[PDB]
């Protein structure tokens, strides 16, 4: 069956789903189509935030039902990174961003390959799979590249 | 000492310095900036201290101020903090960046500063005065307290209206459907208190900001280049009479300010 997912822009995504598909399944499809990471997604239907493990039928979602996507991604944060040269670069980031995502951004901005990047905050080497918030990296913190 | 609103820089020169990588993402950012450059000449980098959404919107609103908006003119606005805090004692959980007096002083400052800008004779003098205003740290952060309080107040009105079966803007249904934001109390403790501190605004809260100050917020979202969301408007279908301000978000994580030739400092 077909369902719709509307963003807070009225952009409408059409998905082909089945009654027994889970909310987790649907978020995975949204990631495939929109490139939005499932952990940033909330899906709302009939004023309720839908849980990952429940099915569309569980929520009485049927052909032509419309879900609303309400993302957790927040805007307004910069951090600084000092490179091996000594240049200071300013990144726009979210507290939930992973170190891996941050290294990818440094590559996009400066061309430095992520595999060559060693990031340090407060003496600690930072691990790729962890988030800025995990390391208590706050707005306008400075990371060091080695 | 980060500048609140940095001096304008040619937008493609800014783009060039910021996106040097040989990657699809850098290419997307550059293409986005190219399209913005057709209508705006310069960019002012906004300070990313988690107030950026409010700083960018309010700077644009106030620097373009030709009239004092009626909602800000209204004497009752000054009575709001006492009215709300007397009624809802949980508002005293407000984290400051007594309470009734502090908020009132902030709203008084917002009104006085905005009126002072609106009363200037030339647009140039207004732009210069607004620039100086956003170099007074203490005063600036007081303005954001005022704005956050207006967001909380508007959220309360929409929540109570919704609970009475009254018509509300749809975004407000979504705002309060979030598990951490099911009522105005949760909105304050889990979302608004963090603003200007540990977290910024979600997209649904950009709607709330727009309604709080009655300005339509047009955002060039460079990451959405070549899709219908490249120009995203908060709110989607705003009152025709709200002034429009324009921001840029490279990838939904921060908001800077694009500047027209007719808005230049020089």
């Amino acid at each position: 069956m077909q369902i719709f997912v509307k963003t807070l822009t009225g952009k409408t995504i059409t998905l082909e789903v089945e009654p027994s598909d889970t909310i987790e399944n649907v978020k995975a499809k949204i990631q495939d189509k929109e490139g939005i990471p499932p952990d940033q997604q909330r899906l709302i239907f009939a004023g309720k935030q839908l849980e990952d493990g429940r099915t569309l039928s569980d929520y009485n979602i049927q052909k032509e039902s419309t879900l609303h996507l309400v993302l957790r991604l927040r805007g307004g944060m910069q951090i600084f990174v000092k490179t091996l040269t000594g240049k200071t670069i300013t990144l726009e980031v979210e507290p939930s961003d992973t170190i891996e995502n941050v290294k990818a951004k440094i590559q996009d901005k400066e061309g430095i390959p992520p595999d060559q990047q060693r990031l340090i905050f407060a003496g600690k080497q930072l691990e790729d799979g962890r988030t800025l918030s995990d390391y208590n990296i706050q707005k306008e913190s400075t990371l060091h590249l080695v | 000492g980060p500048l609140s609103v940095a001096p304008e820089m040619d937008i493609m020169d800014y783009c060039k310095k910021e996106w040097r990588g040989n990657t699809q993402k850098a290419t997307c950012m550059k293409m986005g900036y190219e399209e913005v450059s057709q209508k705006f000449t310069s960019i002012r980098r906004v300070r990313g201290d988690n107030y950026a959404a409010l700083r960018a919107t309010l700077f644009q609103a106030m620097s373009q101020a030709v009239g004092l908006p009626p909602w800000l003119q209204d004497p009752e606005l000054m009575l709001l903090p006492e009215k709300l805090i007397s009624k809802y004692n949980w508002i005293k959980q407000w984290k400051l960046g007594d309470l009734v007096d502090k908020i009132k002083e902030s709203l008084t400052l917002l009104r006085k500063k905005w009126a002072g800008l609106a009363e200037m004779r030339t647009a140039e003098a207004r732009q210069i005065a607004c620039d100086e205003l956003f170099t007074n740290e203490a005063e600036e952060y007081s303005l954001y307290e005022a704005v956050k309080f207006l967001m909380l107040n508007r959220a309360i009105e929409l929540y109570n209206d919704k609970e009475k079966g009254k018509e509300v803007p749809f975004f407000s249904v979504l705002l309060f459907a979030r598990d951490t934001s099911n009522d105005p109390g949760q909105l304050l403790r889990n979302h608004l208190n963090q603003v200007g501190h540990t977290g910024g605004l979600e997209q649904v809260e950009m709607f709330l900001l727009a309604y709080a100050v009655r300005h339509t917020i047009q955002v060039y979202r460079l990451s959405k280049y070549n899709t219908e969301e490249f120009i995203t408007v908060y709110p989607t279908d705003p009152p025709k009479d709200w002034p429009v301000v324009t921001l840029i978000a490279e990838d939904d994580r921060h908001y800077n300010i694009p500047v027209r030739v007719c808005e230049e400092t020089s």
